[PDB]
């Protein structure tokens, strides 16, 4: 016969719930939700509190700052320390010149005098902030080689007419010399000298000291390889020529799998703020002091208005301090309760019979 | 066009077409019935995909990825998704459209027979002669019905389908009459008798008429089915003159048609294929898109303006950024030009129409043609719609209609055969003034007041036909019936007055009748009833059955075995049934007593009772006017049953008065009066003083469940109106009997008598209706009307009624204001234009069941098309969208699945442009934060999978496996119908509300993700930085994901274990995908996110603060609705979940006979 198999899937009887809200079951669940969103956001936010962080804006330190030590204004620098808020002693900041460096627009050394009142714990993360340097537009992004970063010996095809990510402005120099760190991105790459310690103005040998070793990601490492470019083969990018006047010898030629500050760049952000991570001290604590940073000076940013910036903080788990994930945890907490009171409500004063609201027996 | 069908004959000069001869070119005997002929499948299927709005839309896309201007990584895999789509989509029309092929290969291949004599209207790549010798080889050979050409001698033998329109030649019966079943062609429950031409006769064998030649000069082609022209012309023989005989509808067979009670049927082919009036009736299977799929691109426009409003703030916002001065692009990228940007936003916007692409998804119209497909796929499959009887499950023809089935609010059913079993008996008589029968036929209109503890009396009638069955035991030598007996009165015996009514009333029914016996060939002493009516097999059927069989007939008269032992009766007269007499007359000649006298006669009238009791005695002494009362008493309480009602009335007639009669009645005959009248007017002298013997009642078998479905498309909301090929009297005998009629009523007949005639009693009968004509008003109501009034049309004044645009609108509102609507003796053209001026007039979702051709357009012409299944191969089965065997599948099919198919689809397109603009507008939210200038927030990899793999499924599992209650709920209560009727479930209104909370939640999804990296930009534990935008497109990807499914699994009733697997491993596939893809070194941007992202917890304190913020604002308001302002449905399940409909058995059938008590 024809006769449609019978097996509760072909008859469309599958075992099934049917879920029917009742004010029994959806009220509590809102209490429910309100209960532990208040919860989450209350510990989120204490935890956030306890986020302390040291911006230090620095774009301004060839023209506002003289040979001597002068307080940063107060639009430059912002603290966060939880045990001391009401904390203002302004950091400070002095300009050496360097007058041979020959480039004028970003020279020099600007140091830095912040004083931390409280201790920042084990991780001690120096980034640098960027605002206003926008990394994220189109022709941006897709500006480098994947050949070489994968340490590949890349041809001029490959790196140029790469169909989604290729190094499409920046692929040769004018004699033909590929660029070995190719396109946009790591061409533009911020440059500033940060130092591998905090001095501790006021203290002897005990200087904090930072690495730029475990700043990127470890398994970047898969992906970073050592280039396989002969040195005959590859030129610095256009904006890189001052690192490498010479072009590149035969021993000078990055390997990016070691250069985590180029991964670390090679990552554009994503918004107009852009914090990256440049020093890093996983070994020891940096106590209550009063430290100092020499940033050589190299990356314009006022030509756009732009801000640069020192970020030095031990994130929490959450990464930074950031109120959003508390607050906001509390506010769909206060607003599941807020609504399991506006419909209990209504159901009291209002509310049916579970039976007989239907249209066709009225 | 007048064509001249030439046999047996060269053409005339009029051939000088060469390579091929024959210049007409007539069609092919083939029905095409198919939606897309193979030469214009694939041009009529794209198109047909490309009136869909987003299919333009993806196209464009296309196009625009050719230039290099929008920058796009390999444009011509691009293409990939939408060509695929286009296959999957047309390979799905296409196996749907060979389903239709091999119907049309069955018919095609039914095998006639056809005559092996060379035929002069073939393609290349006295009236008898017996002069010419008896040539080898012209036998009627079993050729194929689709090899039936135009001018073909065509022998069709007893009880099989008509191939072409065939002109008579001959029958196997003498003086060349045939018998047809016009069932198919009309609602015709009678055999229509058919006349060979009065010239070849004589033609009897295929040597006879290979050696004939002749022509028919013939009218075209013309739809109209009760008219035919032709001229069949011929040489006389040994004389040259050219003889006339013209032919008439009652020469022709047509398509539709089966031969009955007749042996063969020899006839030349006259139209074939497309010109056969079956065919005119028909049209070309219409591709048939869905109401909800029509306003789907009215829902596309909505996102194409969306589109259109985000690109233009896109394109102006980077316009405006690109001529701004203080920028870190001209220092380290290299657009170090400051000029060449006055406002060149024109390249941005455009850049933005394909980073915004996926705003209206590529995977819309293959998500809800998989929906449609697999509800087309279900109702297959469920048993509830099979039918054992024929072997033969719902057959879902229109994959693509489902959800109009569940918005329906008028059925245009046809009577004949759809509501009816085509099956007559034999239920009731009255005799004497005593009412006999005992049927259970519909004693269920009282649903109101008593009980469904009445199956006893189905026990209590069958108890009854046992005890009758032994009573009449007397050995009867042809009532064979012990099963074929369908009068359960248990009054056969001797209470005698009343008990010599009773033998002479069925002695009666076994004289007075046309029905003819045949010796049956399996048991050739059982013989069975040729009758042209049902009616009279009934009639005949019972008086066998209670003792007076009918067995035989002689050149003297007819040979009734009276109980046992066999009388010849001496027919005198035979006074026709006729559709102007409306009665039949059987005079028989009693024998004698006294020896040496020739004896007297008995007429015996049968016929219509209101023009019966016109011609009885008034001058009477005995009790022949007191027995009126009482048989005009039953005669109403049969037709308010529904049953046939007629009545037998006899007067003994004197041996010289009859002979004065029988003289007058020699007159009309010997002469040439029989065009005329008179031989009617002396059939009318001798009727006039009658005793009446009393009347029968026969029922019209309806099918199983026809009263109790009808309830429930009542109930509904759905408004069934009768639309039927044969008589008004008939169509108001099933009306009574389906519940439809309600003696209560006041029907409402048109009745043109002989033309402003129509409006005025159009106008009177809208004063009891208060309303003249105004039908704006009309179609914003939607309740079944109140006010017992039954609308009925002749037909013939709904040709009248539907003229201008003037009366169909009064004429439109009086049936939209009556319960009951039948327009009975309606053609297959009228029938349709009833649903085409509903559909039109009114803005309303129609139905149209039915069996046969007829209804054929009616079918084709409505928004979904029932054909029911029966043992032949029905035009109307393939010619339809669904395809049931029985009516009463019709509830199944409406209120469970199409208010399920409705349902399933009002929310899934909703939920569906929901699902992908919580994704594809974080690609716009991102613009304020790149300037707008393109760059994707999504990894690549993910937006190929957000609508493949990532959240396709679970819009999909709603689409297709979503029961707001089960299907035994959808049947008690059949009002849960009524949110389709008035379109509650699929507003542009719904829609847009999904559009901004799709609006909202993809701010939730972009900003909750941008305002933890927004302070500093570390969201990592250990601060080693996620910040690449598709590691935040991680994050907005996820939200978006799981906020798309567990949105989707709250607005699914019913979460079964299928759906909420299929929900779970949709939710865990976006973590899997990027565990995997990211973990390669492809991955290129993107190498280890998984690693970093999910091992980082801002992404899990992200992760569900974002996905309350989404749902909450929906699962407020819905729980504020469902405790407030709950829809029917919503209580319904309330009441389910209280246990209203546990003491239902699973799968509860209420149109099923055979069904538990509850
Ligand atoms: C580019 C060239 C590609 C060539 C083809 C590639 C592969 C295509 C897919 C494989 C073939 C699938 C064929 C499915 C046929 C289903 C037909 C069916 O269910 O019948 C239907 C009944 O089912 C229905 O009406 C419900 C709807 C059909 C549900 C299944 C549809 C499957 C085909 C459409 C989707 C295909 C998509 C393929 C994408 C690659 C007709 O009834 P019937 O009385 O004619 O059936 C008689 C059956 N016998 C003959 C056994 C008595
Ligand atoms: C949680 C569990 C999930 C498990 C995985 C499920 C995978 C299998 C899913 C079955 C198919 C269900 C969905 C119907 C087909 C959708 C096809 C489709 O449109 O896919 C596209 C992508 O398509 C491709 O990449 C290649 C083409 C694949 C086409 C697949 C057709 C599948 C037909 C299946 C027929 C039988 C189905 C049976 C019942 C479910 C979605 O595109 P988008 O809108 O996401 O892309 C936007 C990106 N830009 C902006 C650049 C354009
Ligand atoms: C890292 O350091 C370099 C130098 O300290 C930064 O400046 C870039 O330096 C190059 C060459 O030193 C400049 O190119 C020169 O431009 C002048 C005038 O524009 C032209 O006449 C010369 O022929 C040469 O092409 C370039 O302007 C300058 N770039 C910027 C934005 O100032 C570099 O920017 C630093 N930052 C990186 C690599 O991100
Ligand atoms: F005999 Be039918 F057109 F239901
Ligand atoms: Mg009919």
């Amino acid at each position: 016969n024809r006769r449609p198999k019978e097996d509760a899937f072909t008859q469309q009887r599958l075992a099934a719930i049917n879920p029917v809200l009742t004010p029994r079951t959806v009220l509590p669940l809102y209490l429910l939700i309100a209960v532990v969103f208040v919860i989450v956001g209350g510990c989120i936010l204490a935890q956030n509190s306890k986020v302390d962080e040291v911006t230090i804006y620095y774009q301004d330190c060839m023209t506002n700052a003289t040979s001597s030590w002068s307080d940063i204004p107060s639009e430059h620098w912002q603290f966060v320390f939880h045990k001391y808020k009401t904390y203002n002693t302004a950091p400070q900041w002095r300009f050496v010149d360097d007058e041979s460096d020959d480039f004028t627009k970003q020279r020099g050394t600007c140091q830095i005098r912040f004083t931390t009142p409280s201790d920042m714990k084990n991780n001690v993360y120096l980034n640098y902030v960027l605002e206003k340097f926008a990394a994220n537009h189109r022709r941006y992004v897709l500006s480098f080689s994947e050949d070489q970063i994968r340490g590949e010996d890349a041809s001029y095809e490959t790196v140029h007419d790469a169909t989604g990510i290729n190094c499409k402005p920046l692929s040769k120099n004018a004699d033909g010399k590929i660029y070995y760190p190719c396109g946009l991105i790591a061409n533009s790459m911020f440059n500033d000298t940060f130092p591998l310690q905090l001095t501790n103005v006021g203290d002897t040998s005990n200087n904090y000291s930072l690495t730029n070793k475990g700043i990127n990601w470890e398994s970047d490492k898969k992906r970073y390889k050592k280039t396989k470019y002969n040195y005959t083969q590859i030129a610095p990018p256009p904006y890189w020529e001052k690192m490498y006047p010479d072009g590149y010898n035969e021993t000078n030629i990055p390997d990016i799998q070691d250069w985590e500050e180029f991964q670390n760049w090679m990552r554009p952000g994503a918004f107009d703020k852009i914090t990256k991570l440049i020093r890093i001290n996983k070994n020891d604590t940096l106590p209550a002091g009063e430290y100092q940073l020499d940033i050589g000076l190299h990356w314009p940013v006022l030509e756009f208005n732009g801000k640069k910036g020192i970020y030095l903080t031990h994130g929490s788990h959450l990464g930074g301090r950031n109120p959003f994930l508390g607050i906001v945890y509390l506010i769909g907490g206060c607003i599941c309760a807020a609504m399991a009171l506006i419909l209990l409500t209504f159901w009291l004063f209002g509310g049916r019979k579970i039976a007989d609201a239907s249209s066709l027996s009225w | 066009e007048l064509r001249t069908v030439y046999y047996n004959m060269p053409l005339p000069k009029d051939m000088i077409d060469e390579e091929g001869n024959p210049i007409m070119q007539y069609p092919r005997n083939k029905i095409r019935t198919t939606k897309y002929t193979p030469l214009t499948f694939l041009p009529k299927n794209i198109l047909f995909q490309f009136h869909n709005f987003a299919n333009v839309y993806f196209l464009v896309l296309i196009i625009l990825g050719a230039f290099q201007i929008f920058g796009v990584t390999n444009p011509g895999l691009s293409a990939v998704p939408l060509v695929v789509i286009v296959i999957i989509t047309a390979i799905k029309d296409a196996i749907e459209d060979s389903r239709r092929t091999v119907l049309d290969l069955e018919v095609n291949n039914t095998k006639t027979h056809i005559l092996e004599g060379v035929e002069n209207e073939n393609v290349s790549t006295n009236i008898v002669d017996r002069s010419l010798p008896p040539r080898t080889d012209c036998k009627f050979a079993k050729n194929y019905w689709k090899g039936v050409k135009v001018g073909d001698i065509v022998r069709i033998h007893n009880n099989d389908e008509i191939p072409a329109d065939i002109i008579l030649l001959s029958t196997s019966d003498t003086d060349g009459a045939c018998y047809v079943e016009t069932k198919n062609l009309d609602g015709e429950t009678n055999l229509k008798v058919r006349q060979s031409l009065k010239c070849t006769n004589t033609i009897r064998t295929s040597k006879d008429i290979a050696r004939t030649k002749f022509w028919i000069e013939s009218e075209g082609p013309h739809s109209n089915l009760y008219t035919y022209q032709g001229n069949m012309k011929w040489r006389n023989l040994a004389d040259g003159e050219i003889r006339n005989e013209p032919i008439t509808i009652n020469n022709v067979l047509l398509r539709g048609c089966t031969l009955r009670n007749t042996k063969w049927a020899m006839g030349v082919v006259m139209f074939t294929g497309g010109d056969t009036k079956i065919m005119l009736n028909s049209g070309i299977t219409p591709t048939k898109k869905s109401r909800i799929s029509r306003e789907l691109n009215f829902s596309v426009v909505i996102n194409f303006v969306l589109l259109f409003i985000l690109c233009f703030v896109s394109g102006i916002a980077n316009g405006v950024y690109y001529d701004k001065k203080g920028r870190s692009r001209f220092s380290y990228e290299f657009g170090t030009i400051a000029g060449s940007a006055a406002t060149n936003g024109f390249v941005s916007f455009w850049v933005a129409v394909i980073l915004y692409q996926s705003l209206v998804p590529i995977s819309l119209y293959i998500s809800v043609e998989i929906i449609k497909t697999a509800q087309a796929a279900f109702i297959y499959g469920d048993v509830l719609l099979y039918n054992a009887k024929l072997d033969y499950p719902c057959t879902p023809k229109s994959w693509n209609i489902s959800d109009d089935l569940g918005q329906v609010e008028y059925i245009f059913s046809d009577k004949t055969g759809t509501l009816t079993q085509n099956v007559m008996e034999f239920k009731k008589c009255t005799i004497n003034g005593v009412s006999y029968g005992r049927a259970y036929t519909e004693a269920l209109a009282g649903l109101r007041k008593r009980q469904g503890i009445d199956v006893e009396t189905e026990g209590r009638r069958e108890k009854a036909e046992i005890a009758k069955d032994r009573d009449t035991m007397i050995d009867e030598l042809r009532a064979l019936s012990g099963n074929s007996q369908f009068y359960p009165e248990e009054v056969t015996f001797v209470s005698e007055v009343q008990q010599r009514c009773c033998e002479h009333f069925m002695l009666a029914l076994a004289l007075c009748h046309s029905v003819l016996v045949e010796a049956n060939p399996d048991n050739p002493k059982k013989l069975d009833l040729k009758a042209q009516s049902p009616d009279e097999a009934a009639l005949v059927a019972t008086a066998r059955d209670v003792g007076f069989s009918f067995v035989g007939k002689t050149k003297k008269g007819l040979i009734i075995e009276m109980q046992g032992i066999q009388k010849e009766f001496e027919i005198l007269n035979i006074l026709e049934f006729n559709s102007s007499r409306k009665r039949m007359s059987c005079i028989v000649k009693i024998p004698g007593l006294n020896p040496g006298d020739e004896p007297r006669a008995l007429l015996i009238c049968k016929g219509a009772d209101s023009i019966i009791y016109s011609r009885l005695s008034r001058q009477s002494g005995s009790n022949s006017e007191a027995i009126l009362e009482k048989t005009a008493l039953h005669l109403e309480q049969y037709a308010t049953e529904g049953l046939r009602t007629l009545c037998i009335a006899q007067r003994e007639l004197s041996w010289s008065e009859y002979e004065k009669w029988n003289e007058k009645y020699d007159i009309a005959a010997a002469s040439l009066a029989n065009r005329e009248d008179e031989l009617e007017v002396v059939a009318d002298s001798i009727e006039r003083e009658l005793i009446l013997l009393g009347g029968t009642a026969i029922e019209d078998r309806l099918q199983d469940g026809v009263p109790d479905c009808i309830e429930l498309l009542a109930e509904a909301g759905i408004k069934l109106w009768v639309l039927t090929g044969d008589k008004v009297e008939t169509a108001i005998n099933i009306g009574f009997s389906c519940n439809l009629l309600n003696n209560e009523m006041e029907l409402l007949v048109i009745k043109t008598t002989g033309d402003a005639l129509l409006s005025k009693y159009l106008k009177e009968y809208f004063n009891l209706t208060g309303s003249e004509e105004e039908i704006f008003e009309a179609k914003k109501d939607h309740e079944f009307p109140k006010g017992n009034y039954a609308i009925v049309i002749d037909g013939d004044a709904l040709k009248l009624a539907l003229y201008g645009e003037d009366i169909r609108r009064k004429f439109l509102l009086l049936c939209k204001n009556c319960r009951a609507v039948l327009c009975c003796r309606v053609s297959p053209s009228q029938k349709a234009a009833v649903v085409k001026l509903v559909k039109d007039s009114l803005d309303v979702m129609t139905l149209a069941i039915g069996d046969g051709s007829n209804d054929v357009a009616m079918i084709q012409s409505a928004d979904v098309g029932i054909g029911i299944a029966g043992e032949e191969g029905r035009q109307a089965v393939m010619c339809s969208d669904y395809a049931i065997g029985q009516f009463r599948y019709l509830a199944r099919l409406v209120l469970v699945h199409g208010r399920w198919s409705y349902k399933r689809l009002a929310e899934m397109i909703p939920e569906f442009f929901y699902k992908n603009m919580i994704f594809a507008l974080a690609l716009f939210w991102y613009g304020i934060y790149n300037d707008f200038d393109g760059s994707y927030l999504y990894e690549y990899t993910y937006m190929m999978f957000y609508n493949l793999a990532f959240t396709s499924l679970p819009v999909i599992f709603l689409g297709i496996l979503d029961q707001d209650v089960n299907d035994t709920i959808s049947l008690v209560v059949p009002q849960l119908y009524r949110v389709g009727i008035l379109r509650k479930e699929w507003n542009q209104r719904k829609f847009l509300w999904y559009m901004l909370d799709g609006l909202y939640q993809s701010i939730i999804c972009f900003f909750f993700p941008y305002l933890v990296y927004h302070k500093n930009m570390i969201v990592t534990s250990n601060g080693l930085g996620l910040d690449h935008r598709y590691f935040v497109g991680v994050y907005v990807t996820t939200i978006a994901v799981i906020s798309c499914n567990t949105y989707v699994l709250l607005h699914q009733y019913r979460w079964d274990w299928f759906s909420g697997l299929f929900i779970a491993l949709s939710c865990l596939v976006v973590f899997a995908w990027t565990g995997i893809w990211s973990s390669a070194i492809a991955s290129r941007e993107f190498f280890k996110a998984a690693a970093r992202i999910y091992g980082a917890p801002s992404f899990w304190a992200v992760f569900f603060v974002a996905v309350l913020f989404c749902l909450l604002p929906r699962f407020t308001y819905d729980s504020f609705q469902k405790f407030f302002y709950p829809t029917d449905v919503e209580i319904v399940r309330e009441m389910w979940q209280h246990g209203h409909f546990d003491h239902y058995p699973p799968g509860y059938d209420p149109t099923d006979p055979n069904r538990p008590k509850v």
